RNA sequence: UUCAUCUAGACAGCCGGACGGUGGCCAUGGAAGUCGGAAUCCGCUAAGGAGUGUGUAACAACUCACCGGCCGAAUGAACUA
């Protein structure tokens, strides 16, 4: 006896299996006979309709996502194993959040659109402030200040708790409303920022820094070979 | 702190005595309703031994031989 | 017998749906018929509480 | 014997408590009919009489035949099988309880209001600034908010006039719709206006920033007109700081001058930011309502 | 008081300070507390828990099914 | 000057439907009895159905559209009577739209679809369809899915 | 009736027939069954005519005629159906189409009753009678509200000659 | 004891995603997954319920159902004594 016990839930969505690695698999494996330049993209913290958006804009190409594990053991871990020549170094390239790009466009057209493609995200933690913030006096609204006050509706009060314990903010309730006595300062420019400073921007919505997909190499199904992009990969 | 009554475990004879006929009256009873009632009346391999490959090779080859050693 | 017993309510609306927090009951089961109507029986049942009243004020109170 | 004693006494604090709800004042009955189902509240208490009565049938008959036993097995099942039968009675009354519970907790809550005292009464459209009045007249704490209906029930101040207790009434919002289609919330306000004698002010936004505009306010005003029969009748305009009834339109001066075509309304200006301006109307309301009583009385 | 005034009082000042954090350590206190009162009551008390447990084990069985 | 943008669920036709903008419209200024006669002169093309309508704000201004949706369109389509709130409550919308007319709202509600094909899109507003509740080519409009998964219906434009 | 024998089987529907109904010109019978289905029938060749009506999706409650004296000659009278889900369907047997459907009530609709004077009658479970007229595309005229539980059953002073049509007792 | 998961990655934990038609239809003063009544679909997916709960007057926000990144070796469930 003497164990945790599991909390249980009456959901509709039931946990996948190894099938769906195993389809993965085989449509990773078709693709590479299919087409004919294989990217290997980093995507890192992405948005879904970000990731749909590049989906949409990229019609008649291939992007598979999934597990780089499988994607690895798909592209061949090894020379022994792979699964076209020379598809070991493609395999290795993968670190991450990895996909898979299959494509007959132009390796120039993909690098122009890989470069000039850009979206703004929420600022992540570890990552460089893109601006500072500081709350002003008095009450706190939900833009916290970046918009003029009159046009802001105030912060509601249900989020004073997580504001006071989780983010860690002095806050008071005065007539339902958020408010602290003196501005308080949480990111300055320039500056690495923690789980709880991400949580903050946000909180309050600001979007200042941006999301370049990182483009690794391809391989070409020709020359069978691998050729290092080295796009945003600064 | 007040320490109430704990209670006996002095084995009284008269229980004792007792609880043998209740148990001899329970016995009689129970064959009788076994006797009475109308109810319908090999766990196999373990499969933590480790050779089970094996035992499962011998049995199914005692099974070929016993197919044909009564026929012929 | 000239009258019907009363309609089960009960059978149509339940407690619950009747009051409390799951209740679906929004609008009054028979409405007035308009503001004139609805003032001249408010009026009425204030002279029958009045009259009530005096009435057991002249002997309980 | 001691069973049912302990059954009974439980169902007795029940059904002394609750009010009766015919015998209360009409005013009183209304709002706990709308608030209620005056018909689920008789039956439920109905329900607890009538279990009542039984749970004290079955305590006699098997008292009487408790009368009669030979042996401590027979007694023993006798007074278990008394005792069951009252738990199937009690068991049959699990959805009554429940609403009955509900219904304790929200009348306890209710604001007493006495229907014979000195009432200023408020209503109007939604976001008018009946709440705002409310606290600026008195030291109540009802919520004041930029929607509509962020009042869903009567709130009451309290106020001294010339030495007079006055108690002012603040209603949800009123909708200029029929009354087959008018709900419980506004029920609320058309039966406070129709029980209460008292000062009735009428508030009226001319910045339309209520959502409803001018003409519709008027609409209102005149469809509410047989509600305040016998009773005093104001029509305050509220939030002049914004707009004035001087600069308004023609046509919209013709609409006021028909909501005061109606005898024998008066018209004042008003603003929630004003203490001199609401001060003064408030003396008013005070003063006509006083009049009204005091004429009534002298009779 | 009038009205849902304990809500409004919520709305207006929120709760104490230390709210959330003491019902979430009294929640997770809360399975202990339900294996000793199943090792400590005795005697009646004790039967009626016994038969509370089993009853809320079937409900749930039959949820879950 | 700047672009403030709008969205809100309106009854098509109904003059004085800004009523619940006024929260919004409130810190800005603007006219609600204007803005209400611009949402209804914008709505004339539905009337007594819910359509989205965006308003755009501009120094003193305000402009009014109605943003196509999947239900509203398939309302439209649907062409039946008007009706009232106070004689016609809890109406079904059970009637029946041809699969060319669903192709058209399809092509209608291409642009902002994430789906590939047209033949995709069609199947989004054939869902739609049965979650309003009405038929497609006296079918379920879920049979007429199927009969596109399994190949029998082609969608024109490729 | 004459010898006291069966004569047809119409085994069309999936679940329990629960209402028949016969036109009151005499050509055709209409069943409305458990499966929400509605089926038509020449009973002297005891056949089926086309495909089942369907639409419904709760079972059918009752069925009514379009009265001959309305009908305009040479056109076969519209067929009004009831069902559990509270809408009344009115079907064309001439081109087997669905031309209405109402559906006022909320809750599950008891009885339809095809009146003499171009107007439905419709009885529910909602404790409401819904006055429908036929040549306004539909549109309920009245909603009459006075009784405080399920309207079971509702009547019409000329029901004996709306189902008689033109047949008299002499059977001419 | 019997079933399942597992170096194309076990139990925990942290972080990220958790989308689009869509604020699906009816009803409501208001009801946008979450007061209610019935449908409960399609697309794009690694995966994402016409939503498991907290929350709002409604939205917002958080969460879990599910997926992924870091971690690296066993683990979970149901029974019997
Ligand atoms: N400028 C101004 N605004 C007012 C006045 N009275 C009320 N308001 C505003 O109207 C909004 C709604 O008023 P409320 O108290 O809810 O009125 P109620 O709904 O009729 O009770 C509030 O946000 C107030 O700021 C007034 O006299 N002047
Ligand atoms: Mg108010």
């Amino acid at each position: 006896r003497s164990k945790r016990s599991k909390l249980v839930t009456l959901a509709q969505t039931d946990k996948k299996g190894r099938e769906n690695k195993e389809r993965i698999f085989d449509e990773v494996r078709e693709a590479l006979d299919t087409y004919r330049y294989v990217w290997v993209l980093h995507l890192d913290d992405v948005r879904t309709p970000v990731l749909q958006e590049i989906r949409t804009s990229w019609a008649g190409s291939k992007l598979i996502m999934g597990k780089r594990k499988v994607l690895q053991k798909a592209l061949g871990e090894k020379r022994e194993e792979e699964y076209k020549e020379n598809l070991y170094q493609l395999s290795k390239l993968c670190s991450g959040v990895t996909g898979l790009l299959f494509t007959d466009e132009d390796v120039n057209t993909v690098k122009e659109y890989f470069k000039s493609y850009v979206r703004s995200d929420y600022s992540r933690p570890n990552t460089k402030a893109p601006l500072t913030f500081t709350i002003p006096e008095g009450i706190v609204y939900s833009r916290g200040g970046q918009i003029p006050a009159e046009e802001d509706v105030p912060m509601i009060h249900s989020l004073e708790p997580t504001m006071r314990n989780k983010f860690e903010i002095p806050t008071k309730i005065k007539a339902g409303k958020i408010t602290i006595d003196s501005p308080y300062l949480v990111c300055t420019e320039g500056e690495k920022l923690d789980v709880r400073q991400a949580l903050i921007l946000k909180q309050f919505g600001i979007a200042a820094s941006e999301f370049k997909v990182k483009v690794s190499a391809y391989y070409d199904n020709d020359s069978s070979t691998v050729e290092s992009t080295n796009i945003n990969m600064e | 702190m007040r320490v109430r009554k704990r209670q006996s475990r002095r084995t009284s004879t008269k229980l004792k005595e007792g609880i043998k006929k209740k148990a001899s009256a329970h016995r009689k009873k129970e064959k009788k309703m076994a006797k009475k009632d109308v109810t319908w009346r090999d766990p196999g391999i373990p499969s933590n031994f480790p050779y089970k490959a094996k035992i499962l090779e011998e049995i199914e080859a005692k099974k070929m031989k016993d197919l044909e050693e009564r026929e012929l | 017998a000239d009258e019907s017993p009363k309609a089960r309510i009960l059978d149509t609306e339940s407690y619950a749906d009747a009051f409390g927090p799951k209740a679906q009951r929004k609008r009054p089961r028979l409405a007035a018929s308009n503001l004139e109507d609805l003032v001249k029986a408010t009026n009425e049942d204030i002279t029958k509480y009045e009259e009530k009243q005096v009435l057991d004020a002249t002997l309980g109170l | 014997k001691y069973t049912g004693e302990g059954f009974v006494e439980k169902f007795e604090d029940i059904l002394k408590g609750f009010p009766n709800i015919n015998d209360v004042h009409p005013f009183h009955r209304d709002l706990m009919d709308t608030l209620y189902e005056k018909n689920h509240y008789k039956i439920s208490l109905a329900a607890i009489s009538r279990a009542k009565s039984l749970v004290e049938q079955v305590a006699r008959d098997y008292v009487r035949l408790l009368k009669f036993g030979q042996s401590l097995f027979q007694c023993k099942q006798l007074k278990r099988a008394a005792l069951g039968r009252m738990a199937t009675i009690v068991k049959k009354l699990r959805d009554p309880l429940a609403y009955l519970e509900q219904v304790r907790q929200h009348i306890g809550r209710l604001p007493s209001i006495d229907p014979n005292t000195r009432t200023l009464l408020i209503c109007g459209y939604p976001n008018v600034g009946k709440s705002s009045f409310l606290r600026c007249i008195t030291k109540s704490d009802v919520d004041v908010q930029p929607y509509a209906f962020t009042t869903k029930s009567l709130y009451v101040g309290h106020f001294d006039y010339k030495y007079l207790r006055f108690q002012a009434i603040d209603t949800p919002g009123i909708l200029d719709r029929p009354t087959e289609e008018m709900n419980n919330i506004e029920m609320q306000s058309i039966y406070a206006i129709a029980h209460l004698r008292s000062c009735v002010l009428y508030f009226m936004d001319l910045s339309e920033q209520c959502g409803f505009t001018i003409e519709a306010q008027v609409k209102l005003f005149h469809s509410i007109k047989p509600l305040f029969a016998n009773k005093s009748v104001m029509v305050v305009i509220n939030k002049t700081d914004i707009i004035r009834p001087e600069d308004l339109d023609e046509e919209r001066a013709q609409l006021l001058e028909s909501v005061k075509e109606v005898p024998g309304v008066e018209i004042m200006t008003s603003s929630c930011q004003l203490e001199e301006n609401v001060m003064e109307v408030r003396n008013k309301a005070c003063e006509k309502l006083l009049a009204s009583r005091i004429e009534n009385k002298l009779k | 008081p009038q009205n849902d005034y304990i809500e409004r009082h919520i709305k207006q000042h929120g709760k104490r300070l230390d709210h959330e954090e003491r019902k979430r350590k009294r929640e997770a206190r809360e399975s202990h507390k339900i294996s000793e009162r199943a090792q400590k009551l005795t005697g009646w008390k004790g039967k009626q828990f016994a038969k509370k447990r089993y009853a809320e084990k079937v409900s749930m069985r039959k949820k879950i099914k | 000057n700047e672009v403030k943008y709008l969205y809100l669920r309106a009854v098509g036709g109904e003059v004085g439907a800004s009523a619940a903008l006024a929260p919004k419209i409130g810190p800005l200024g603007l006219s609600p009895k204007k803005v209400g006669e611009d949402i209804a002169k914008a709505t004339k093309e539905f009337k007594g159905i819910k359509v989205t309508v965006q308003l755009k704000i501009q120094n003193r201004q305000a402009a009014a559209s109605v943003v196509p949706s999947a239900s509203s369109l398939v309302i439209t389509a649907l062409k039946e009577p008007p009706r009232d709130r106070k004689k016609d409550k809890n109406v079904k919308h059970s009637g029946n739209i041809q699969l060319d007319e669903i192709i058209e709202i399809a092509r209608q509600m291409r642009d902002k679809s994430f789906g590939r094909t047209l033949a995709s899109v069609t199947k989004e507003i054939l869902g739609t369809a049965q979650s309003v509740g009405c038929r497609v080519d006296f079918k379920n409009p879920h049979d007429i899915i199927e009969g596109i998964n399994a190949g029998e219906i082609e969608i024109p434009e490729n | 009736c004459d010898t006291q024998t069966p004569m047809h089987t119409l085994k069309g529907h999936y679940n329990w027939v629960l209402c028949v109904s016969w036109s009151p010109d005499g050509e055709v019978i209409a069943t409305g069954s458990m499966d929400n289905t509605i089926r038509l029938w020449d009973p002297k060749s005891g056949q089926c005519l086309g495909d089942a009506l369907r639409g419904h999706s709760k079972w059918i409650t009752s069925l009514s005629w379009e009265p001959i004296h309305l009908v305009k000659p040479g056109s076969k009278p519209r067929l009004a159906s009831s069902s559990k889900d509270g809408t009344i369907k009115i079907w064309d047997t001439v081109s087997r189409v669905c031309q209405y459907t109402m559906s006022g009530h909320t809750n599950s609709v008891s009885c339809v009753k095809w009146g003499g004077q171009g107007l439905l009658y419709s009885g529910s479970h909602d404790r409401t009678v819904r006055v429908w007229d036929i040549n306004s595309q539909g549109r309920c005229i009245n909603i009459l509200k006075s009784h405080a539980h399920w309207v079971n059953h509702l009547s019409l002073s000329t029901d004996y000659a709306l189902r008689i049509g033109a047949f008299d007792h002499t059977g001419k």
